[PDB]
């Protein structure tokens, strides 16, 4: 919320990068030069094939958190959601976009 | 005996207890809003509003108020009370 005067869903991907160094190592990102770690590991997860410059605010902590805890490779992604539409609670149609 | 009938929340097929609470917090979220202002003469004053040394230099003008509330004794002397309506009004007015 620091870069939005307004929520209004989405920013642009030039901050993208600044979101993720402010974060503690814990949840974000070692110490060392992020263009080694974190350039790289930004690519490595998954993420929605949306336009150049429209990312909304739950499918950019959503894969911080499928990151934190039992982490996936790529072959699988429908059992993530699978998971979720099994144990978790009602998803109300808000994971459509998130399931990609 | 409480917190074992708490334990029956077998949805652990996949995911442990802290993926329980973390999962449903971020499907239930939305962005708040920042409230920037804009047009600068009005921006000029939001710096010094939203400042840590404003907010600062008032955390320690809350607590100097809290030391002179608490210095009122039994059968103070006149010019003690006359001491405490100043500091009163000082107080009161930069809160204001």
């Amino acid at each position: 919320s620091e870069y939005d005067p307004e929520a209004k869903g989405r920013i642009k991907h030039l901050d993208v990068v600044t979101l993720l160094r402010r974060i503690q190592p814990p949840l974000g990102f070692g110490k060392l030069c992020p263009h080694r770690v974190a350039c790289k590991r930004l690519v490595a997860m998954n993420m929605p094939l949306n336009s150049d410059g429209t990312v909304m605010f739950n499918a950019t902590l959503f894969a911080l958190v499928r990151t934190a805890l039992k982490i996936k490779t790529e072959g699988n992604l429908e059992q993530a959601n699978e998971e979720l539409r099994a144990v978790i609670k009602k998803i109300w149609k808000k994971t459509s976009m998130k399931l990609l | 005996t409480f917190q074992e009938q708490g334990e029956k929340e077998y949805k652990n097929c996949e995911l442990d207890k802290n993926q329980r609470q973390c999962v449903e917090y971020a499907l239930k979220a939305r962005p708040l809003r920042r409230y920037i202002p804009k047009n600068p003469y009005q921006y000029k004053f939001w710096y010094v509003v939203n400042s840590s040394p404003f907010e600062y230099m008032m955390f320690v003008l809350i607590m100097l108020n809290t030391l002179c509330l608490a210095m009122q004794h039994y059968e103070q002397s006149k010019m003690f009370n006359d001491a405490m309506d100043i500091l009163n009004m000082v107080f009161t007015g930069v809160f204001t």
